[PDB]
């Protein structure tokens, strides 16, 4: 132990110095050490510390005092060589206890900062823990290994800030403000009676805050932007949205906003925003930054963090290559008397190792099946035998423990770690019947859904998540505990540095001065904000931090927790994976017919025909009593569809064969949609056209697109991968499912019947609970009152295993579980007025959730779909399973033509003028500068603001004309240089297009003066300045790397990408069809709705992310009580106000599955091809 | 209450200036109109309270017997400042000077306390 | 809410016609207090007259005779917001032709500010006795049957000439 060549001053050889040495390593130290700073961490949480503790205190700094003191005396000064001050966590020591000396007497003002700064504290565990160094140690090279692509990441956003900051300039502020000006009645603010514009046009209430929202509504003065109502117009006026950090007018609120659409936080509410003030054909940039920024850029910082992890992780694996027992013997040992030995053998036998499998594991799946029926709405006899059931099931467990306990002796029973948490089982069992009438404690009887878990002796797969979840506290026990103390440090840092303005700047945030829902001032509080960040919903709470307390501390803040959250959860989520893994006219008829089937310009007219017939349903929407010459066009080319698709049937049936035609899944594809597109044909020739059926069949003519997945390869070649890959997920999709039920059916025991309101939607306040208390005076008030005071549920509510089902699926997508925890935190009982978080603690049942059903079944699914995906490519030799063969060529073709490339270097010419001027344009010196250049012009531009002053706007139009004559002058010098020779490389014909298209743009900009004046055109063609900074990626080496490694696998992406597209073309006729019409309610208003195809699509593409897919559900799951089953619907003979919810709930939920398995294979897509590129 | 900050205890000569301010921080940075301060002194700490300043929407001096026209009110609502200076001290104004503030948008409406006292 | 349609340009003798103006609310939150007039003149005629005046609870027609027991009121029923302003025609004659234009007057209610708004839809109706179906449909007819004619002639030319060729390759071995 000793081992020291010290030799300092205080002689190693003293008394004191070796007392100190042998206390210091005595692990009684680290013991009680561990004692002080986990009490110190407890009384850190603990908010207002009591005076009578503030002794405690000093009590806990005297130890670390101590601590010091003892190091200090043990190699202490700095001078000495192996001293403490080489030892960085030593820093930390002597920082945390002189700023303690300095905090106990008198400082500086800022309190709060000096409070927070004890944090240090608690930071001393990953320190002094044993092993928690090398975890931090680990976590800092894949940060070090993650450069380039941060590097790449923070020049794309500015690339799309600059872009987003050109096109929507100040389009954010676009309200709706009173125009016709009332100037008689045009008071001033002091009293004047005299109108001055910038004061109304500031004056908040002359803004239309569509009632019931918050913000004031969004406008727009293009034809398919926001409409502002009657007596408005669509003037930009005053602040931004979301207390005004929602803005694309400067740079840093453009970086602030593409940051966010790159975590994809709440980003559809962006998307609804600028949509609506700058018009719905801006899709396309959303398009472009969700489909690079958001998912490319994560891919490839999840693919880098991958490769480090794995990589270091290989490597640190290739580096390694008497006195209780006689007590025992006299008590855990049953064998006293003769019979009672005859009757353990006996008992050991009616065992029947065969046979008390299979019937305990049989009464096991009955007693969950008979756990899954539940409900609030109950008859009496249905929970008496859910009650007989339950004391049967708990008495065959019963009984199945003592005649086990009977057969084989207690100590080899107890030494069965299976047993030991089947005897917990039954003794949590047992202790209900007793405790029959304890006052709430619903919690208990829910530990009996773990007696599922005994079927992990049966399935490999459910012991694959049992091994995960053991993995998570065992081999992996202490880098979950370094993201345990860093959620703790992170939650107890907010609560020091924000929580006190939280309480004093309470009404800045909520309108009605009290604490909003996520705050950080308890510590509870706190976590659930560390814990929210972690899911992925920062921005919300972000805002309104930064309303209470400063922007800079909350932005600091929020990206710390951002950063060293998800860089710790990807780490331990990877870890557990890790872990994881490791005559003679019919044959010659049938002959020409297969030779004109086999046709490729055939082939060419049927996928013609398939796209027009697809796209002709297209123009069924509510627009359809309009150009009626259209839908009588379209309906009469409808029958020459039907004759020809029933032709291709025929004519393929000759080609083919009976046999050979309906042994091949397409054709019974291809069959089943010409018959049913034919019955409805004949339907409506015979007089049986409607009254029926019939028009419920009339919709299902959107699953004609299904034919061009048989008829286009790269969506043929998609679905046989995905179908192919099934079989695999059946069994994780069981896990799942069987996981999701034990969550569903605590769910349902902890809140079933408990998400009821009383609204008095007049007000529609949510009565407090003093008015209104139980469910019948809420009949009471409504039996004196009319219908304007209803009973309503939470519409994703917990009450059966269908709608838990459903609840539970939104909380683990972190879309809609909002809603679903206030409703569930605000539920006291069943049939009681909910109160406002009088059960606060009901939030770490979903946190469980989270942690457990979201995210280890998560690492489960992903862990086996690699597996899964590396069995396939193993199969065809390594080869990809989302290309075509030409596609294949096409990837060979980039592989070979990757490599480095023994370019000609241009001789130089036989001037001497020539050759100084080659010397120029080819000296280093000139690219570097021309870099710069780029640099400032990129600087430039980002300091473009809206409401600047006209002097700089002058100056910008300027320094933009010097740039631009200096990038022209440069590129006719080089053409005078050798303009043949200088046409050959790529990059120079985009230096060229950039640099005559900004002067267009400039020309543009002086000669406006046209009959042809557009704004729209005039900042594209400004965004085509952009182009230009896109020629530092040339001087890059990686990020050059990275772009090829995009550029190699686009393919993949294009093949499913037709597929994801065809998909969202289903799903948006069938929206069409079911889901106009609906009430607009929430996620569903004037616009982003399903009245159209392009409303459609916007609703799809925005779903196809999964944000705020509750949104588009919950107007869907209204009932005629919260409806008009007979709305006027003026201009349309279509009636009722909404739709149906079970094909509400099918329809979104099927397709959050689908499109989830979709943008799945395209992460795999990017990921896989990343690591195959070293 | 709300989070003013006075001097504890301030010494003044015979017949020579004091000014005891009530600077105070909150949120919601102060308007004019719907803001309100009031000014209430004590001659001692068990005896009668006595109104003299108000600002409702307003500077609103009562101008009372005691401080006819000696307090002055030179602060800065929007600096945080509801400053009273006190000209030409006579030893009956030793008492209490208490400060009432209410800051429109919050409801954190609170109180203030200063002792002064003069020196013969 | 939104299905803005113009009415129909034809009515045939002796039975009904449906005259359809719908004016439109650019926002469908908004309520508003909605009433109309309609203007008519008849073909080759003086300027128009009204006709009738539909004021949120009730139709009250103009005393002409060209109209009086054969009008009815078919927009939407009791809402005080009317959004859909039709009028049904029982009977018609040969005299309700020429010129209509639904007036439509709103009030619409905003937080603190009311506002009067006013929009004028003209549609222009021809009285016939036989039903002029259009000519959209019968073209459209004609397209379908020589559509299909043609390619069902296109199929058999492509099946006769592939059988004669491969005929003619199976008579060389
Ligand atoms: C934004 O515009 C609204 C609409 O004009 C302003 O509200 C108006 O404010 C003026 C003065 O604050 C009110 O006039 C006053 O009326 C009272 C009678 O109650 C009279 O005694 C006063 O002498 C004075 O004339 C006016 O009634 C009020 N109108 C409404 C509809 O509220 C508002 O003040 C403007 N916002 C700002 C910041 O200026
Ligand atoms: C509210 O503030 C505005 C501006 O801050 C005040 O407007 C000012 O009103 C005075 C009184 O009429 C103006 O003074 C005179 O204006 C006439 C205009 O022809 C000029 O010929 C005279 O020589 C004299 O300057 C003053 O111009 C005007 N503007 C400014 C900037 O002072 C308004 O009076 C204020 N309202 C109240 C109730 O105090
Ligand atoms: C939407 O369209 C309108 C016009 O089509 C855009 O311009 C706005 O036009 C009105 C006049 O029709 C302007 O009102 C006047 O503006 C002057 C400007 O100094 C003001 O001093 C006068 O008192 C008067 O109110 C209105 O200001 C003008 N809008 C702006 C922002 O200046 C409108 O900008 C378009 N909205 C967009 C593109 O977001
Ligand atoms: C649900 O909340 C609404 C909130 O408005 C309650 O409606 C309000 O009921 C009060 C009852 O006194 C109405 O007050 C009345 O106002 C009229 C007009 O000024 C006055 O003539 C009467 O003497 C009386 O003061 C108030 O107008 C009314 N508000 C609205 C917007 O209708 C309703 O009572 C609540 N229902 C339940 C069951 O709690
Ligand atoms: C929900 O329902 C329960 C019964 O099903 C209600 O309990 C009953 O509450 C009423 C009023 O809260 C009690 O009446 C009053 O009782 C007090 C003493 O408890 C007495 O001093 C008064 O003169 C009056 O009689 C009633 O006694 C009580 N039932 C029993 C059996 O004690 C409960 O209040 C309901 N929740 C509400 C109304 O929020
Ligand atoms: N990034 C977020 N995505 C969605 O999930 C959260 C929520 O559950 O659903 C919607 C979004 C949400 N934030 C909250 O703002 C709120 O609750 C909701 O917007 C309103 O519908
Ligand atoms: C204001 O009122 C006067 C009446 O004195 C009227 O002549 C004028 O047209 C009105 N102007 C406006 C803009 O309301
Ligand atoms: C609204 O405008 C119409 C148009 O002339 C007018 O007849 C009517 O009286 C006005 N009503 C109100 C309340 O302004």
């Amino acid at each position: 132990f000793s081992a020291t060549p010290a030799l300092y001053i205080l002689s190693p050889f003293n008394l004191i110095r070796r007392i100190a040495i042998k206390i210091l390593i005595h692990s009684v130290f680290s013991m009680i050490i561990m004692c002080t700073i986990l009490t110190n961490c407890v009384f850190m949480t603990f908010s207002n510390p009591p005076d009578w503790s503030k002794n405690v205190e000093y009590t806990f700094t005297g130890i670390y005092t101590f601590e010091s003191l003892v190091k200090i005396i043990a190699r202490g000064f700095c001078i000495d060589g192996f001293t403490f001050l080489r030892d960085p966590w030593n820093w930390l020591d002597f920082s945390v206890i002189m700023m303690a000396y300095i905090t106990e007497f008198v400082n500086l003002g800022n309190v709060s900062a000096l409070r927070t700064f004890r944090v240090l504290r608690a930071l001393k565990t990953i320190s002094v823990i044993p092993g928690l160094k090398t975890i931090v140690g680990a976590l800092i090279q894949s940060v070090k290994k993650l450069s380039d692509v941060m590097i790449l990441t923070v020049f794309c956003l500015s690339v799309f800030a600059l872009i987003g900051l050109q096109l929507f300039m100040g389009n954010l502020r676009n309200k709706c403000v009173v125009w016709p000006i009332n100037f008689n009645e045009s008071y001033l603010e002091n009293g004047t009676k005299g109108f001055d514009w910038e004061e109304y046009i500031n004056n908040k209430t002359n803004f239309y805050t569509v009632p019931g929202m918050l913000e004031p509504l969004l406008c727009g003065n293009s034809s398919d932007a926001g409409q502002c109502p009657e007596g408005y117009q669509c003037m930009k006026a005053g602040r931004n949205p979301n207390y005004g950090y929602t803005s694309f007018d400067t740079f840093s609120w453009a970086f602030l906003a593409l940051f966010r659409l790159m975590t994809q936080d709440y980003w559809e509410n962006l998307y609804q925003l600028t949509l609506r003030a700058a018009g719905k054909t801006y899709m396309i940039f959303f398009v472009l930054v969700i489909f690079v920024g958001s998912f490319y850029l994560v891919n490839l910082i999840l693919a880098v963090v991958a490769m480090a992890y794995e990589e270091q992780n290989q490597a640190t694996l290739e580096e390694a290559e008497p006195c209780w027992y006689k007590f025992a013997n006299t008590f855990l040992i049953w064998e006293c008397h003769p019979y009672w030995i005859k009757l353990k053998e006996i008992v050991n036998l009616i065992v029947m190792d065969p046979f008390v499998d299979l019937a305990i594991t049989i009464c096991i799946v009955l007693n969950t099946l008979f756990m899954a029926m539940e409900h609030h709405p109950m008859t009496p006899q249905f929970e008496h035998v859910l009650a007989v059931g339950n004391l049967v099931f708990t008495g065959i467990f019963t009984a199945e423990m003592f005649l086990k306990l009977i057969a084989m002796d207690p100590y080899y029973y107890f030494q069965e770690g299976w047993n030991i948490f089947d005897g917990f089982i039954v003794s949590l069992s047992l202790m209900e019947l007793s405790l029959a009438d304890v006052e709430g404690l619903s919690v208990l009887r829910s530990f009996r859904l773990l007696r599922v878990f005994k079927l992990a002796k049966s399935w490999p797969t459910l012991n694959m998540l049992i091994k995960i979840i053991g993995n998570s506290v065992g081999a992996l026990g202490n880098l979950t505990l370094v993201l345990a103390i860093i959620v703790f440090i992170f939650a107890v840092v907010g609560m020091q540095l924000f929580g006190k303005s939280y309480k004093e700047c309470v009404c800045k945030i909520n309108q009605d001065c009290e604490l909003p829902r996520w705050h950080m001032h308890d510590f509870f509080h706190s976590f659930l904000i560390v814990f929210r960040v972690l899911c992925g919903e920062w921005i919300e709470t972000m805002w309104d931090c930064m309303e209470v307390a400063g922007q800079a501390m909350c932005l600091i803040v929020f990206m710390m927790v951002m950063v060293i959250g998800n860089l710790v959860v990807l780490n331990l989520f990877l870890a557990l994976l890790l872990s994881s893994f490791s005559g003679k006219s019919w044959w010659i008829l049938r002959k020409t017919c297969f030779l004109i089937v086999e046709h490729n310009w055939f082939e060419t007219f049927i996928i013609f025909m398939i796209l027009l017939s697809s796209g002709a349903l297209a123009f069924e929407d509510i627009y359809i009593e309009q150009r009626k010459t259209i839908r009588t066009i379209l309906e009469y080319a409808d029958k020459v569809f039907t004759y020809i698709f029933i032709l291709e049937m025929l004519l393929k049936w000759t080609a083919y064969g009976f046999v050979k035609f309906f042994t091949n899944a397409w054709c019974w594809l291809d069959f089943l949609i010409v018959a049913v597109s034919l019955v409805s044909l004949i339907a409506n020739a015979l007089g049986y056209s409607e009254l029926g059926a019939i028009k419920s069949l009339r919709t299902l003519r959107a699953l004609r697109p299904l034919r061009a997945l048989s008829r286009f390869e790269g969506m043929r070649v998609v679905v046989n991968a995905l179908v192919g890959a099934i079989p695999s997920i059946m069994n994780v999709l069981l896990v799942c499912l069987i996981f999701w039920l034990i969550f569903s059916i605590m769910g349902v025991n902890l809140f079933a019947g408990k998400y009821h309101y009383c609204f008095n939607e007049t007000s529609e306040i949510r009565f407090e609970i003093e008015d209104v208390n139980n469910k019948t005076e809420c009949e009471k008030l409504m039996e004196g009152n009319n219908t304007e005071i209803r009973w309503k549920n939470v519409k994703i509510n917990f009450d059966n295993v269908g709608a838990g089902y459903l609840a539970l699926l939104q909380v683990a997508t972190f879309k809609g579980w909002m809603d679903i925890m206030y409703a569930a935190v605000d539920s006291r009982k069943p049939d009681e007025q909910p109160k406002y978080e009088d059960n606060i603690y009901m939030y770490i049942y979903f946190v469980i959730f989270i942690i457990f059903g979201s995210f280890f079944t998560l690492n489960l699914f992903i862990g086996v779909i690699i597996d899964n995906f590396n069995q396939q490519k193993k199969k065809f030799g390594g080869q990809d399973i989302f290309m075509t063969e030409e596609q294949k060529k096409y990837y060979n073709a980039m592989k070979k033509l990757g490599s480095k490339k023994p370019q000609k270097p241009i001789p130089r010419p036989l001037n001497k003028i020539q050759g100084i001027v080659f010397d120029f344009v080819t000296q280093q010196a000139f690219d570097i500068v021309i870099m710069m250049l780029i640099c400032l012009n990129m600087v430039t531009m980002m300091v473009e603001t809206d409401t600047q002053s006209k002097q700089m706007e002058n100056i910008l139009y300027w320094i933009n004309l010097v740039f631009v004559i200096f990038f022209t002058c440069e590129c006719v010098l080089k053409m005078f240089a050798l303009r043949h020779y200088y046409f050959t490389i790529g990059w120079n014909i985009f230096d060229f297009v950039v640099v005559i298209l900004s002067i267009v743009g400039m020309f543009l900009a002086d000669i406006i003066e046209k009959y042809f004046v557009s704004p729209t055109l005039f900042r594209v063609i400004r965004l085509a300045r952009i182009g230009r900074i896109l020629r530092l990626i040339k001087g890059a080496k990686g990020i050059r790397t990275l772009l090829f490694a995009l550029m190699m696998s686009l393919p993949a992406l294009f093949n499913i990408g037709l597929l994801l597209f065809l998909v969202m073309f289903i799903f948006s006729i069938f929206g069409m069809s079911n889901f106009a019409y609906v009430k607009h309610e929430a996620g569903i208003d004037d616009m982003f709705n399903f009245e159209t195809f392009g409303n459609s699509m916007i609703c799809l593409f925005q779903i196809t992310t999964s944000a705020g897919w509750d949104g588009l559900l919950l107007p869907i799951l209204n009932r005629p009580p919260d409806c008009s089953l007979d709305k006027e619907h003026p201009g349309s003979g279509f009636k009722g106000d909404c739709g149906n919810p079970s094909v509400g709930i099918f329809f979104f939920v099927s397709y959050i599955i689908i499109s989830f398995l979709i943008v799945v294979n395209m992460y795999i897509a990017i990921i896989l091809e990343n690591f195959s590129v070293a | 209450s709300m989070e003013v900050t006075v001097p504890a205890t301030l010494n003044v000569l015979n017949g020579s200036d004091a000014r005891l301010p009530c600077t105070f921080n909150s949120c919601y940075t102060v308007n004019h109109k719907q803001f309100s301060l009031n000014w209430t002194y004590q001659e001692c700490n068990n005896c009668s309270e006595e109104m003299f300043l108000q600002f409702r929407m307003k500077i609103i001096n009562l101008k009372l017997e005691r401080f006819q026209d000696r307090v002055e009110f030179s602060g800065n609502p929007s600096k945080y400042d509801v400053s009273v200076m006190l000209r030409n001290v006579q030893p009956e104004d030793e008492g209490i000077y208490n400060c009432y503030i209410m800051n429109p948008p919050d409801r954190h409406r609170g109180h203030g306390k200063i002792h002064l006292q003069v020196l013969m | 809410g939104c299905v803005e349609v113009d009415s129909e340009t034809e009515a045939v003798y002796g039975m009904t016609f449906k005259i359809l103006c719908i004016s439109c609310k650019r926002r469908s939150e908004t309520n508003a207090e909605t009433f109309t007039e309609w203007t008519f003149r008849q073909k080759g005629t003086e300027e128009f007259v009204k006709i009738l005046r539909y004021e949120n609870e009730v139709l009250q027609l103009e005393e002409d005779e060209r109209f009086e027991g054969r009008v009815v009121w078919n927009g939407s029923r009791g809402t005080k917001d009317l959004q859909d302003l039709s009028i049904f025609i029982t009977n018609v004659t040969y005299n309700h032709s020429g010129d209509y234009e639904c007036h439509v007057y709103r009030l619409l209610f905003f937080e603190n500010y009311e506002h009067n708004t006013s929009v004028v839809k003209k549609i222009h109706i021809e009285v016939v006795d036989k039903a002029n179906r259009d000519m959209a449909s019968i073209v459209s007819e004609i397209m379908m049957y020589v559509l299909i004619v043609v390619l069902t002639i296109w199929l058999v030319a492509e099946m006769i000439y592939c059988y004669k060729k491969i005929a003619a390759a199976t008579e060389t071995a």
